[PDB]
């Protein structure tokens, strides 16, 4: 449901 | 400078497949995402998924999980969407982007779903009637007709004619594209010197030039 | 789904004027959000991230708010340039969304269309086509009729239209009208008229020629 960009 | 690249505009079967392709550079390809949207000219942009070239990992859109596969070439540093199954409404200009935020885009790749035949251009010249009347500007014109599929490009004197132009979007009817472009030019330089259209349609490998001349 | 409703649709304003547009989330959670700007034909360009920061290169004229789950872009001191379509973007939760965008023309003073006719060319009427192609250029505003008479009587089949986008330089419009005959009947004929009028007025102005 969250997207959350690459370290 | 990041610049993401896409493969040309693409004629598909319906039922058939397309594979489209992102071309990334500036950047280390495998440190962001790369997103795909589709854009339709009454529906406003769709979110279709994404993939992180890193892991190889994929999310979708679930409108989309059927149809859509999502890859990448780390070694070509390209991204791929395969859109499987196609229907006419999956007509559509279909974009890539650059991470979550989606700060760099490519420039659109437009698919067109039909089983109508691919058809070149009759290109027609238009010149002021015989019983014109004389001021400061002329305009000229070409007519573009009965071809299939978009796009096609037109240009006037190989693009160093641009000032002036109007080239009026396509409409279809009966499976075939018709448009015209207008240029307008100084009285006193045509003709002598020359302005020629310039028609290119990919689809069926022609181009096709015009010159101008005046009606007899 | 989170999704945006944008609004308005559409909006016209001069050139200097501040202008608006909001995004409203469909649901009472905190995103992330994005606003950019896309012109005919191109590819969407960054403005605007996580609501108000600017990004790189693009002028402070653009800025950014949120109140609650509303999110208002406003455009300042409007140009020529900024004339194009405009969208926010939702990008915490899957899937992304977008909003229906926002279209920015710009006024200007109204323009009677430059009014071009030509005939057939020679060419097409050896394969026995005979299209009539009328120019309007240059207009303002955007709201404008064509009218075809053959030999004085009025004809509507066998009409295609089409507009440009706004021009970017000088903010009018411009239309193209086919009239299109078999060879056969064109022939039969000898006077064709293209005629541009708009809405309410009775003065129009008319191009024609003679076979």
């Amino acid at each position: 449901i969250v997207y959350k960009s690459p370290v | 400078q990041v610049q993401l690249q896409q493969s040309d505009a693409e004629l598909v079967k319906p039922g058939a497949s397309v594979k489209i392709s992102c071309k990334a550079s500036g950047y280390t390809f495998t440190d962001r995402t790369i997103h795909w949207v589709k854009q339709r000219p009454e529906q406003g942009l769709e979110w279709i998924g994404y993939i992180y070239p890193g892991d190889d990992s994929t999310k979708y859109n679930d409108m989309f999980k059927a149809k859509a596969t999502l890859t990448a070439d780390k070694s070509s540093n390209t991204a791929y969407m395969q859109l499987n199954s196609l229907t006419s409404d999956d007509s559509a200009v279909y974009f890539c982007a650059r991470r979550g935020t989606m700060d760099y885009w490519g420039q659109g790749t437009s698919v067109t779903v039909s089983s109508a035949k691919t058809t070149p251009p009759s290109v027609y010249p238009l010149a002021p009637g015989s019983a014109a009347q004389t001021n400061s500007m002329v305009t000229l014109g070409c007519l573009v007709k009965g071809y299939f599929p978009e796009p096609v490009t037109v240009t006037w004197n190989s693009g160093s004619l641009s000032s002036g132009v109007h080239t009026f979007p396509a409409v279809l009817q009966s499976d075939l594209y018709t448009l015209s472009s207008s240029v307008t030019v100084p009285s006193s330089t045509w003709p002598s010197e020359t302005v020629t259209c310039n028609v290119a349609h990919p689809a069926s490998s022609t181009k096709v030039d015009k010159k101008i001349v005046p009606r007899d | 789904d989170v999704q945006m409703i944008q609004s308005p649709s559409s909006l016209s304003a001069s050139l200097g004027d501040i202008v608006t547009m909001t995004c409203q989330a469909s649901q009472d959670t905190s995103i992330n959000l994005n606003w950019f700007q896309q012109k005919p034909g191109k590819a969407p360009k960054l403005l605007i991230y996580g609501a108000s920061n600017l990004e790189d290169g693009v002028p402070s004229r653009f800025s950014g708010s949120r109140y609650g789950t509303d999110f208002t872009l406003t455009i300042s001191s409007l140009e020529d340039e900024d004339m194009a379509t405009y969208f926010c973007l939702q990008h915490t939760y899957l899937p992304f969304t977008f909003g229906s965008g926002t279209k920015l023309e710009i006024k200007r003073a109204d323009a009677a269309p430059t009014v071009s006719i030509f005939p057939p060319s020679s060419e097409q009427l050896t394969s026995g086509g005979a299209s009539v192609v009328c120019f309007l250029n240059n207009f303002y505003p955007k709201d404008i009729n064509v009218k075809w008479k053959i030999d004085g009587s009025e004809r509507q089949n066998g009409v295609l239209n089409s507009w440009t986008d706004q021009d970017s330089k000088d903010s009018t419009y411009s239309m193209s009208s086919t009239l299109t005959l078999t060879k056969d009947e064109y022939e039969r004929h000898n006077s064709y008229t293209c005629e541009a009028t708009h809405k309410t007025s009775t003065s129009p102005i008319v191009k024609s020629f003679n076979r």
